[PDB]
């Protein structure tokens, strides 16, 4: 809800059991509504249902 | 302030050249 | 009579002369054939006094007439006075490993 | 199938079509020769104004285009056509049923070819005369010598002599004694372009390949070569004011100067001309001056300037880049859609095929521009629904225009191809 | 296996680095006075890192 | 051109000659240590006395100002001037002047060399006549009173307008006004031609070099969003960077080396251009923290690179070089090393380069391959490749326990590069 994506590497986080995120994005400032991944995970989208052009 | 690159004009002045007809001679 | 050094000396110090500092100055700096011919080019003879452009190619007032070969020489003297000759083509001909490999690849790729 | 009625004059919009230019001076006054189809056209250099058009439409086009102090050239089907302000004065047919292929003027011999590789001289009939009109002799390269002809070209200091550079390696004719007296040596790559360096009995020989080679006739000797692959030079000309710079116009409209003594790139520029057209189809320096002309098969004749130097120590290493200047233009394609402007016959705004739509003069030519293709602010301050980036409106299939208020508001309307919908456009 | 997942586990074998922004620089300005070349080079690298 | 345009042209021929008491007393007060009104009030004899006994101190210092005494600092010199002179000897005074200070240029924090550049600002006003020169000899000194004073009193040329802004001012100029001179690219133009001439008289020092070099590293920093204006800037920061490795100076070839690492994190650069860096470096390469900076430019250029011929094998004279200017032992203790940079592409390389040329140092590839951690498609080449030179090769014992390496850790990929290529 903060607009606050914590991305985490899953290879670290399986063995780390409290893990570190890889990023911590911020770039939106309302309600995360769509995280979507690419079919080969090089893209990952934020979308927001609150505001336009989010 | 970035260095200006204020245009300006431009003028053709005359030009010197080869003389083909003094190149080609009629032969002796 | 020649003059003595030390007078040299002496009137290059109440002449104020910088002869020997121009030389100096001049001096120190950074211490730190064809392949064929034509016969018939040979033995033409061309006049010279029909046309203003080789009454300025000429080098004689008398001379009325010269050969093909004075005749170019002078054309390629005068073809200098036009155009001078400069270094990349006067001076410069082309004809572990190596170090000018990246101005190589930076004359060949942009 | 000539006309009682009208009268056919000349052709709006078009400054260049491929062929190359020729330059040539009146003293201080330079012209330019450029063909226009079945035409050429002769442009003034200082301005880009008009000077004269070919008044007779040749009966095919324009092939060869050469000059000399007062008198064009050209050839179209198979004769060379000599005219003097465009005045067509002298025909000079060859003996050949072949089409004239290369021309070019020395002295008192006219070198032609013809494409069966037939070298045609023709020699004046007066040393006082101006035009050729007397044919001296025929020449003929086969194929032991040499390839196709490439070019004709006339060395400095030469004797009679004219180099035939072929598409394997470059003969030199002594067209006196009608006597080829120099064989050069065989060239990996097919010469494209040859053009004489200001320097002695110097060529610069541009092939299929990037690899401008300065070979010497003398020494009969490749002296120099620059590295400049995967382009096709198309072009070759050297500065002439002062420095010893190249420049190189490929055929993917590029064109590149070089410093030759310090043996490095000085500057690019890339997309001058269109490559589908051609690209840069002919490069040439102004004599003695940092403007370089560079027309393409675009439609398109421009014509740059070197600024010079601001470094106050350094010059020629701090040189300056080209800075755009003058040049002419009009469409890449056929004109689709025309219109007059005003009653006193003055502009035609002219919509072609490549979607670009030009408003040309009438008198004369000098504002040849294209309208601006830029939006107005809308009234809502909304967003608005498009692309990202920029692209034309599709070709003009109708359009209407008046002038009573003109200034005031819209004055054309233009239904583009396929559109629901017409725009609008301010004169 | 097919090149698709060969392509894939390329993807996945390619790691993250630290980027070169335009303010990151900005103190070697600061910090180059009574400095060895050695030093600057691993300060360079570090803040690379 | 306009009438206002040529008598400013000539003004600017006619600057440097005094026309009246007024210009004469404007040009004998253009000083670089005293204020206007001393430097009004004293004498021509008392700066050159200051002058030579200055110069005569530098040659105490060093053997060099010797010459410089004997010839630009006589009684001559005194009583020449420059514009009753002809233009032979007006260049021949520009190279002597252009040759001091390339040798001055080092000791600009001293006194004696502000004197001694004092009375020839005084006495060859080379603050009018050669002014680009004087500023890209002490610019690495910007925080410094005696380039303020030289700003102060300077007559700027139309590129350092950025100081044209920052003259007459309190405060130094700053390291922003820097980043954007050495952002202007006619200026490093300049700078090319100061950085050739000064590694031909092998006048270099650390801080121009760190200066020059940080400008470098925050102008391509600055420039790392816009991509061409960093493809117009490879070539001139190229050739900078190849003349400086051509020298044979360390302090000089470290900073070639980190302007190449920080071009090369900043522009994915190409594969031969790549390869002609390592070739250039491994032929110019001569001492040990050279070396060390050398093999961290090599593992990070490996690292930068990415496309189709990612990890492809080092060709026979580069790899040849590599084993004849680096040792297996050195380079093993590099990866001892506890900082363990990510050597990922140039490693596995580097092992299928042995694999294919060598084969003889089996060991050492197995060290290698249990020092540093892979990555799965590098360790699938490793034993396609490996299973090549194992149909090529004698099945030798050292082989076979490579295999078994294998067969410990991730046999999986030998069974499926196996089934993809043989039985």
């Amino acid at each position: 809800e903060s607009g606050f994506v914590n991305l985490y590497d899953r290879n670290n986080a399986m063995t780390s059991s409290t893990p570190t995120p890889v990023a911590a994005l911020d770039q939106l400032t309302t309600t995360i509504s769509n995280l979507q991944f690419s079919p080969d995970g090089q893209i990952l989208c934020m979308a927001s249902r609150a505001v336009k052009d989010a | 302030p970035k260095v200006v690159r204020e245009a300006k004009k431009v003028e053709m002045t005359e030009a010197r050249a080869y003389n083909a007809d003094a190149d080609t001679a009629k032969a002796a | 009579p020649p003059p003595d050094e030390e007078e040299q000396l002496l009137a290059k110090f109440v002449f104020g002369d910088t002869t020997d500092l121009q030389e100096n100055l001049a001096k120190f700096n950074a211490d730190f054939e064809a392949a064929w011919i034509d016969s018939d080019d040979e033995k033409i003879k061309v006049p010279i006094l029909v046309t203003n452009k080789t009454k300025k190619l000429r080098t004689s007032y008398n001379e009325s007439k010269i050969n093909g070969v004075h005749y170019i020489n002078r054309l390629r003297s005068q073809f200098e006075k036009i155009y001078p000759r400069p270094k990349w083509v006067d001076d410069e001909s082309d004809s572990n490993g190596d170090i000018n490999a990246l101005t190589k690849i930076l004359s060949t790729t942009y | 199938k000539n006309s009682k009625i009208f009268s056919p004059f000349r052709i709006i919009g078009n400054v260049s079509n491929g062929v190359p230019f020729a330059t040539g001076t009146l003293g201080s006054t330079f012209y330019i020769v450029t063909c226009v189809g079945k035409t050429f056209q002769i442009y003034d250099a200082n301005t880009l104004h008009l000077l004269f058009v070919s008044e007779k439409e040749t009966p095919s086009s324009i092939v060869a285009l050469s000059a000399h102090f007062h008198y064009v050239y050209a050839a179209y089907e198979n004769k060379v056509g000599i005219y003097k302000r465009g005045i067509e004065e002298h025909l000079l047919e060859l003996e050949t049923d072949a089409n004239v292929e290369h021309l070019c003027i020395f002295g008192d011999y006219l070198c032609a070819s013809t494409d069966d590789n037939s070298i045609f001289i023709y020699k004046k009939s007066d040393p006082q005369d101006k035009y050729p009109s007397e044919f001296y002799t025929k020449l003929t390269v086969t194929e032991i010598q040499g390839g196709e002809i490439v070019s004709l070209q006339h060395l400095a200091t030469y004797l009679n002599k004219l180099t035939v550079v072929t598409k394997s390696n470059v003969l030199l004719f002594n067209v006196r004694t009608g006597k080829l007296v120099f064989t050069s040596n065989e060239f990996p790559d097919q010469i494209t372009t040859a053009e004489p360096a200001p320097v002695l009995d110097i060529i610069a020989l541009g092939t299929v390949t990037g690899e401008v080679i300065m070979f010497n006739m003398r020494k009969g000797k490749r002296i120099r070569t620059i590295k400049i692959p995967q382009s096709r030079i198309s072009s070759l000309s050297f500065r002439t004011d002062g420095s010893s710079h190249l420049s190189v116009g490929t055929s993917s409209g590029d064109l590149i100067f070089y410093d030759l003594d310090r043996r490095s790139r000085i500057h690019v520029l890339k997309n001058i001309h269109r490559e589908s057209y051609g690209g840069v189809t002919q490069a040439t320096f102004l004599n003695g001056q940092p403007i370089i002309v560079t027309s393409g098969g675009d439609n398109s004749l421009k014509e740059y300037v070197f600024d010079p130097s601001l470094s106050q120590g350094s010059g020629d290493v701090v040189v300056q880049p080209p800075r755009y200047l003058r040049s002419r233009g009009g469409h890449s394609q056929p004109p689709s859609y025309i219109a007059f402007a005003d009653s006193q016959s003055h502009f035609m705004l002219s919509a072609s095929k490549d979607r670009s739509l030009w408003s040309f003069s009438l008198r004369k030519d000098a504002q040849s521009q294209e309208m601006s293709q830029r939006l107005h602010k809308k009234q809502d301050g909304g967003r608005v629904g498009g692309s990202t980036i920029k692209s034309k409106f599709p070709e003009i299939v109708a359009l209407a225009i008046e002038n009573a208020r003109i200034g005031e508001w819209e004055n054309i309307i233009t239904a583009h191809k396929d559109e629901k919908f017409a725009r609008t456009w301010d004169m | 296996e097919d090149e698709e997942d060969i392509a894939l586990e390329f993807i996945n074998g390619e790691k993250k680095d630290k980027l070169v922004n335009m303010n990151s620089f900005t103190s070697m300005f600061d910090n180059i006075q009574n400095v060895q070349m050695d030093t600057f080079f691993d300060r360079v690298m570090k803040v690379l890192t | 051109s306009s009438l206002s345009d040529q008598l400013a042209q000539v003004a600017s021929n006619n600057a440097t000659v005094a026309l009246d008491r007024k210009r004469r007393q404007k040009l004998h007060s253009a000083s670089l240590i005293y204020n206007s009104k001393t430097a009004a009030t004293q004498d021509y004899d008392f700066i050159f006395e200051n002058a030579s006994k200055a110069l005569e101190e530098l040659s105490q210092i060093e053997p060099k100002f010797a010459i410089f005494s004997r010839t630009l600092f006589s009684e001559s010199s005194i009583s020449l001037d420059r514009n009753v002179q002809t233009k032979e000897e007006i260049k021949d005074l520009d190279n002597a002047i252009n040759a001091y200070l390339l040798l001055a240029s080092s000791k600009w924090y001293l006194a004696p060399t502000l004197h001694a550049t004092e009375w020839l600002v005084r006495r060859f006003q080379i603050h009018v006549k050669n002014t680009e020169m004087l500023l890209l000899s002490t610019l690495n000194y910007y925080q410094t009173p005696v380039f303020k004073r030289i700003l102060s009193i300077i007559k700027l040329p139309p590129l350092f307008n950025c100081l044209s802004n920052f003259v007459r001012s309190e405060k130094p100029p700053t390291a922003l006004t820097m980043i954007k001179l050495f952002n202007d690219m006619d200026f490093l133009k300049l700078y090319t031609s100061y950085l050739d001439q000064c590694i031909k008289h092998n006048a270099t020092y650390t801080n121009q070099l760190l200066f020059t070099t940080c400008c470098f590293i925050n102008v391509v920093a600055f420039n790392s969003n816009n991509d061409e204006k960093l493809n117009q800037l490879v070539p001139i920061l190229l050739e900078i960077s190849a003349k400086l490795l051509a020298s044979k100076s360390k302090d000089c070839q470290i900073a070639a080396h980190t302007i190449l690492v920080v071009f090369a994190t900043a522009l994915p650069l190409k594969k031969t251009i790549i390869l002609a860096a390592m070739e250039t470096i491994l032929s110019n390469l001569d001492a040990k923290e050279a070396k060390h900076s050398a093999l961290l430019t090599i593992c990070k250029l490996f690292q930068t690179l990415k496309g189709q011929g990612n990890v492809d094998q080092l060709p026979s004279k580069i790899f040849k070089l590599f084993d004849s200017k680096f040792d297996t032992v050195s380079i093993l203790t590099f990866l001892d090393k506890e900082d363990k940079p990510v050597c990922d592409k140039f490693i596995t390389s580097y092992t299928r380069s042995i694999a294919r040329y060598d084969r003889s140092k089996l060991n050492i590839i197995l060290s290698l391959l249990k020092k540093i951690r892979l990555e799965r498609y590098e360790v699938r080449l490793i034993i396609t490749d490996l299973i090549y030179l194992s149909e090529i090769l004698e099945d030798k014992s050292q082989l076979v326990e490579l295999f078994e390496y294998f067969i410990s850790i991730n046999e999986d990929l030998v069974l499926k590069c196996l089934k993809s290529l043989g039985l």
